[PDB]
């Protein structure tokens, strides 16, 4: 794998800053059941989904990346919903993800 | 379906 840095600056949809991707995996999920991971054992936060045009597309996010880190808090071992929380701060404007790419 | 995905 090699290690990708990118950098999300969220848009604007209503009352929401969205970031134009989907996550699937966390602690508390089957890892078994994730298709794009090397190892099933693996219980990591994986993009699932990258919608044309948006904000990840455009940062460099690819469907199959694990994110390992976002704004420096570890992502490698947090459940689904933490991982959701820690991506969708309203607050955030610019998300750095450090990321790792098959 | 037992492994949900969300969108951000």
């Amino acid at each position: 794998a090699v290690v990708q840095r990118v950098e999300i600056h969220k848009l604007r949809q209503g009352e929401n800053l969205i970031l134009g991707f989907s996550i699937g995996g966390g602690i508390d999920q089957d890892p078994s059941q994730n298709p794009f991971s090397e190892d099933k054992t693996d219980k990591g936060i994986y993009v699932t989904r990258v919608s044309e045009g948006g904000p990840a597309e455009i940062a460099g996010l690819q469907i199959g990346d694990k994110i390992m880190q976002v704004n420096g808090w570890d992502m490698t071992m947090v459940t689904h919903d933490q991982a959701r929380k820690r991506l969708t701060k309203r607050s955030e404007e610019v998300v750095r993800l450090l990321v790792t790419r098959q | 379906s037992r492994w949900p995905t969300s969108i951000l």
